[PDB]
């Protein structure tokens, strides 16, 4: 899955 | 009646004294019995912590073999 | 002379001390700097306020108190407060970690490290007294602090000062304002412990303080500085006789003649009025009848128990203020017939009586009126044991699963020591029983 | 008194660094370190979590660590990196790629020898440590390996003082990584053994709250990460401010942990938009606000902290909390009284006028952990991606004590669930 | 009962 802060 | 006025005042003491004897004991007992029971229980878990630090060096030592073959 | 030592435990102790020893000097006329223009007697004096109070040279009046605590947070705020002057720092002692909610290190791990401390320090203060009556201890039944340290306070106090008198204040948990799921734990510990070398307990059941601070007071959540204002008050209804002397004052050892009748049935139940609000004593006046009335309404008893379910033992009446014989006299006259409180068999029906004509007065700010008269019943009833009882039970549920044994087995504790002092709470109860019993 | 702080690896520093931010804030301290807030109740226990350096700097008593120095140049190049001391920043490059062994046993060895370092230098410091607090990941190697593996060492050198941790439980549902089962299973067989208290903060709850409550179309970390420092402040806020329950890690322990082993805590949060009380203390009650992904209606709270954050009334919170115990009467354990604790802050956090920070002991967590070992025991069972950490010089059996010690936990959490009065 | 010479 894509999940960047 | 004088002789039995003496064994009255003299008894309130010895009972007044050995209230504060049985006190004096039981605290010291009971403290004592304390710093044992804690001691012990940081002792077993110190243990615990330094098996688990050999069983790492099991685990350093085991990978060690590995590698060199 | 008859000096009386406070001894002022944890939190809860402290806090109550704050209270107390503010409410003392609105009553002696004494300002937060010690000094005190109505005495005259510079440097000493054998006066009703000095056993509360030594004097200095510089004219100075100070409490003959210690306030102790493992942590500093809450004296700190002693030290820095509106009575700092009032004492002496070397009475003002902490730790820096506090008990943790645990009768164990209260009592064990925290408290060896400050108890030598402690005394040496009461030994100063009792080294001032011709002729010492004893000491009054303020505490938590649940803290760690107030539970375990009082219990070794207590113990050594036992040992250094043999059969000198030691009474309890002691703050029973409710909880509204509980802090700690272990309460009951502490409470049977410290009870037991305490018991045989506490001569007088007063219980402070700060459910009914709370009940009453809402219903009386319309406070809406109450405060600690709101159950404090009031149980001072109470307090320094106890102390009332030992604070100032009358013709028709009677020593506050004289009740406790009379409140004991075997050394471990020593804890009172207390009941005070008349506690009303401002906007409600205003152009209402209340009589010597009136509040004599209200120590029989289990609304103002300061422990939730039913007396009317128990049998008594002992009735005592702390008047203050405008009381005069006469007054008195009949109003008891009145509730022997409008009531019917039984006594055990046993024990005289008589009530025992004390007046000072000491007017009571209020802290700026409180929230309750400035009332003319005031009184405070002391009474010996088995149903104090159902405080014993409700506690006992919230105890018997937690340790039937052993919940939270283990952070008091950590610090040293054994399960016996537990069973032991659970052993004590029945035979308490079992006593508390055995006296209602008719003879034969 | 104090805390000394520890956030370990990618999760670690991040989850840790958002967290001084929030607090930060809260304290009104800024990234260079000076204080410039209005009340004064910001600075009465501020010394709890920060130092005061010379200049009346404030400074976090918190060490980052981790084995590749990628997310901890992300940190002191972040907004408050300048905050921190720079000497407590100590990063490896061997690295850990997601291999738990390589943070317990042979990646991370050689490095927990001068963390250890910087810890001491923090605890010699302390007018009087409490203990410390841990943020880590579960499902990598550097937090989740070698952050197990530095409590260990801590313990034994303050056996008597407070280990916390803020432990982050892996979902499929946001890492594709195979071995985060595995990773999770063997640093959870450390917790329940070394840890004090455990603050479980599910991703799979994350994301699902992000995802379903919060609409978040796609949900990145830093969405994630919103919601653990909202929680992070909540449930250290009695620590922070002039209180009176639970002010301390230890009185917080005795109140939450009846048992030593079940000490992983559920916690939940309100409002979780990203408002009345009674609306508040129904919602931090409700399954969708719980920050591990757990119906409480499926177990029994052994104990509860709720911590009301905001100016509002207290008679209100008091009768509310009342209110839902009494209704909810049967999902509390009977044989502990009283079991349930309401602390209430005037600072609202920043933003919220009013927010609830709840703290749940339940033996539905088991339902957390039992997603674990079915994770676990599918790959085990047959033997899978065990050349990974067998490689390192690892045991297969330190597998299996690791899976069969993990189900004695659930059993004892089953165990009172199912336990009665009389 | 109340009773002072
Ligand atoms: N009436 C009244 N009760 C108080 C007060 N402060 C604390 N308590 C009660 O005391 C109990 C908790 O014990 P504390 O006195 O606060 O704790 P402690 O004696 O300082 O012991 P530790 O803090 O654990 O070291 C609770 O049931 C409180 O309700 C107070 O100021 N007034
Ligand atoms: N909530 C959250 N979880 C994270 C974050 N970064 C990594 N993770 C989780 O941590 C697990 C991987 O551990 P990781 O932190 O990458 O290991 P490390 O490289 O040793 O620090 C995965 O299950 C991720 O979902 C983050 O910023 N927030
Ligand atoms: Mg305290
Ligand atoms: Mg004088």
């Amino acid at each position: 899955v894509v999940x960047x802060f | 009646k004088r002789e039995h006025e003496r064994e009255v005042i003299q008894k309130a003491i010895e009972e007044n004294n050995n209230f504060i004897k049985m006190a004096k004991e039981k605290l010291a007992q009971k403290m004592e019995s304390n710093k044992e029971n804690r001691e012990a229980h940081l002792a077993a878990m110190l243990e615990r912590l330094q098996e688990k630090d050999k069983h790492a060096e099991e685990v350093r030592k085991n990978k060690e073999l590995k590698e060199e073959a | 002379m008859r000096e009386c030592i406070s001894i002022h435990v944890g939190q809860a102790g402290v806090q109550i001390g704050n209270a107390c020893w503010e409410l003392y000097c609105l009553e002696h006329g004494i300002q937060p700097d010690g000094q005190m223009p109505s005495d005259k007697t510079i440097g000493g004096g054998d006066d009703s306020f000095n056993t509360f109070f030594s004097e200095t040279g510089a004219g100075k009046h100070v409490p003959r108190a210690v306030f102790v605590d493992l942590e500093p947070t809450v004296i700190d705020e002693v030290r820095t407060g509106t009575y700092r002057q009032l004492f002496h720092p070397e009475q003002l002692i902490t730790g820096k970690e506090d008990a943790a909610n645990n009768y164990a290190r209260g009592h064990y791990t925290i408290g060896k490290e400050i108890i030598d401390l402690v005394l040496d320090r009461i030994r100063k203060l009792a080294d001032q007294c011709t002729g010492l009556q004893g000491f009054l201890v303020f505490h938590s039944f649940g803290g760690g602090t107030g539970s375990g340290f009082t219990s070794l306070l207590m113990e050594r106090l036992s040992v250094d000062y043999g059969k000198k008198s030691k009474l309890e204040f002691s703050i029973y948990p409710a909880p509204q304002v509980s802090t700690a799921v272990v309460e009951p734990y502490n409470s049977i510990l410290t009870t037991h412990t305490t018991l045989e070398h506490s001569d007088c307990a007063f219980m402070v059941d700060n459910e009914a303080i709370y009940d009453i601070c809402r219903r009386n007071l319309d406070i809406e959540r109450p405060t600690y500085t709101n159950l404090n204002r009031l149980i001072s008050q109470i307090v320094s209804s106890i102390t009332a006789s030992l604070r100032f002397d009358g013709a028709l004052n009677v020593d506050l050892t004289e009740f406790q003649t009379n409140l004991v009748p075997y050394p471990r049935i020593h804890f009172p139940l207390a009941t005070y009025a008349p506690v009303i609000s401002a906007e409600k004593a205003y152009h209402e006046q209340l009589s010597v009848a009136e509040i004599t009335n209200a120590c029989f309404e289990p609304a103002n008893q300061m422990v939730k128990c039913d007396p009317r379910h128990g049998k008594y033992m002992a009735c005592c009446l702390l008047y203050r203020g405008d009381v005069v014989p006469k007054d008195v006299n009949a109003a008891i006259a009145t509730i022997k017939t409008k009531r019917s409180i039984q006594f055990v068999d046993w024990c005289p029906t008589g009530f025992k009586v004390g007046i000072n004509y000491q007017p009571p007065t209020v802290v700026p700010g409180g929230d309750l009126a400035k009332v003319q008269r005031a009184v405070c019943m002391l009474s010996n009833t088995t149903a104090i044991a159902e405080a014993w009882a409700r506690l006992d039970h919230k105890f018997d549920l937690m340790y039937a699963k052993r919940a939270f044994v283990h952070w008091y087995v950590g610090e040293g504790m054994e399960e016996g020591e537990f069973s032991e002092a659970r052993e004590d709470m029945a035979a308490l109860e079992k006593d508390y029983e055995e006296v209602g019993v008719d003879s034969v | 008194r104090e805390i000394v702080h520890i956030q370990a690896g990618q999760c670690g520093n991040q989850i840790g660094a958002k967290f001084w931010e929030v607090i930060s804030d809260e304290h009104g301290i800024d990234p260079t370190g000076s204080y410039h807030g209005d009340s004064d109740l910001q600075l009465e226990r501020i010394n709890v979590y920060y130092n005061e350096a010379t200049g009346n700097k404030y400074v976090p008593r918190a060490i980052l660590v981790d084995l590749e120095p990628g997310t901890m140049d992300s940190v002191r190049s972040g907004p408050f990196g300048q905050i921190f001391r720079p000497d407590n920043f100590v990063f490896g490059q061997s690295g850990a790629g997601n291999n738990w062994a390589k943070g317990h046993y042979t990646e991370g060895a050689e490095l927990v020898d001068s963390v250890l370092d910087v810890v001491r230098k923090e605890s010699e410091s302390c007018d009087c440590l409490q203990g410390f607090q841990l943020t880590h990941s579960l499902g990598g190697g550097t937090g989740s390996g070698m952050g197990t593996l530095l409590i260990s060492k801590i313990r034994e050198e303050y056996p008597d003082r407070i280990m916390n941790t803020f432990s982050v439980m892996p979902s499929p549902k946001v890492s594709d990584t195979v071995v985060e089962p595995y990773n999770a299973t063997l640093s959870v067989h450390q917790l329940v053994e070394n840890t004090d208290e455990t603050y479980c903060i599910d991703n799979e709850a994350l994301y699902d709250i992000c995802f379903r409550t919060l609409k978040l179309t796609t949900p990145t970390y830093g969405d994630l990460n919103h919601l653990v420092s909202a929680t992070m402040s909540g449930v250290t806020t009695c620590l922070r401010f002039p209180g009176q329950l639970n002010a301390d890690l230890r009185k917080l322990a005795v109140n939450m942990v009846p048992f030593p082993r079940l000490h992983f805590f559920m916690p939940g949060f309100a409002p979780l938009t990203s408002l009345t009380v009674p609306e508040l203390t129904q919602q931090m009650f409700d399954s969708k606000n719980m920050m591990a992904a757990c119906d409480p209606r499926h177990g029994r709270y052994l104990t509860v902290a709720a911590i009301f954050r905001g100016r509002m009334s207290m008679k209100e919170v008091d009768e509310q909390m009342l209110n839902v115990q009494n209704k909810n009467s049967s999902y509390f354990v009977e044989w502990i009284p009283n079991n349930v604790k309401t602390a209430v802050c005037d600072i609202p956090p920043r933003g919220l006028k009013m927010s609830a920070t709840f703290i749940g002991n339940s033996t539905a967590i088991q339902e957390l952990f039992k997603r674990i070992s079915e994770q676990f025991t599918a790959m085990f069972r047959r033997k899978a991606f065990l050349h990974w950490y067998t490689g390192e010089g690892m045991d297969e059996m330190e597998f299996t004590e690791a899976e069969s010690n993990m189900n004695d936990l659930v059993s004892e959490y089953q165990q009172y669930q199912d336990a009665t009065a009389d």
